[PDB]
C-alpha cells in the first residue's frame, strides 16, 4: 500500500471530462474507513 | 466480533441509505461493460455492520486525523464494491483490499456514485461477472456493496479524466 501525499490524509479524484461523474476517493490506511452498511441488491434491467 | 442487524424497509435509516444508492446511479463510459446495464437497483436487504473493535479502530484514527486538520475529520459516507466484502465486514479494511493498479496508486478506493462501486463487485473491470452465470450484467444474482464512513482529512485534489 502506498502512502498519502506528504501533508495529506487521502486523495480525491475529481472528474475533469465527464460532467456527470461524481468524485472518487482513496485512503492509504484501512483504519480510515468503517464498513457501516452492507447493501444486498440486484441491478435492474431497464425497460 | 461482527454482528449484522437487518434494517426494516420502514426504518428511516433504511430509506435514506436506499435513496443514496438509487440517486447516485449514473451511466458509465464503458456502456455497462464492467458493471452491467441498469438505471436502478432492486434493494433486497440493508444490514448495519456492528463491530466494536473495528469501530474503535476507526474513531481512534479519526481523532488523530482531526487533530492534524484543525479538528476536521472531513468524514464522508461513500460506496465500496469488492469481491472481499465478507472479509471486510469481519476483519476491517487492510492492504489486501487495496487497488494496487488504481489511478491514484495502491490504496483503498471509494465512490460517491454507487454505480461506480458496482463495477468492482465482481472484480476489477467486473472480472468475469457473477460466479454462477459469468455475466457482468447479471440481473439475477445477488450483489453486495458497502456504504462506508470514511475519514478523508486533508485530501489531495487530483483533477483527472
Ligand atoms: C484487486 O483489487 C481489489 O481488491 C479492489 C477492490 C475494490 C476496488 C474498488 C472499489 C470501489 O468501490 C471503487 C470505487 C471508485 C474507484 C475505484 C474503486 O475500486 C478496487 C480494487
Ligand atoms: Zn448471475
Amino acid at each position: 500500500m502506498a502512502h498519502s501525499p506528504p501533508g495529506h490524509h487521502s486523495v480525491t479524484g475529481r472528474p475533469s471530462v465527464n460532467g456527470l461523474a461524481l468524485a472518487e476517493y482513496v485512503i492509504y490506511r484501512g483504519e480510515q474507513a468503517y464498513p457501516e452498511y452492507l447493501i444486498t441488491y440486484q441491478i435492474m434491467r431497464p425497460e | 466480533g461482527t454482528i449484522l442487524i437487518d434494517l426494516s424497509p420502514d426504518d428511516k435509516e433504511f430509506q435514506s441509505v436506499e435513496e443514496e444508492m438509487q440517486s447516485t446511479v449514473r451511466e458509465h463510459r464503458d456502456g455497462g461493460h464492467a458493471g452491467g446495464i441498469f438505471n436502478r437497483y432492486n434493494i433486497l436487504k440493508i444490514q448495519k455492520v456492528c463491530n466494536k473493535k473495528l469501530w474503535e479502530r476507526y474513531t481512534h484514527r479519526r481523532k488523530e486525523v482531526s487533530e492534524e486538520n484543525h479538528n476536521h475529520a472531513n468524514e464522508r459516507m461513500l460506496f465500496h464494491g469488492s469481491p472481499f466484502v465478507n472479509a471486510i465486514i469481519h476483519k476491517g479494511f487492510d492492504e489486501r483490499h487495496a487497488y494496487i493498479g488504481g489511478m491514484f496508486g495502491a490504496g483503498i478506493y471509494f465512490a460517491e456514485n454507487s454505480s461506480k462501486s458496482n463495477q468492482y463487485v465482481y472484480g476489477i473491470g467486473g472480472g468475469t461477472g457473477c460466479p454462477v452465470h459469468k455475466d457482468r450484467s447479471c440481473y439475477i444474482c445477488h450483489r453486495q456493496l458497502l456504504f462506508c464512513r470514511v475519514t478523508l482529512g486533508k485530501s489531495f485534489l487530483q483533477f483527472s479524466a
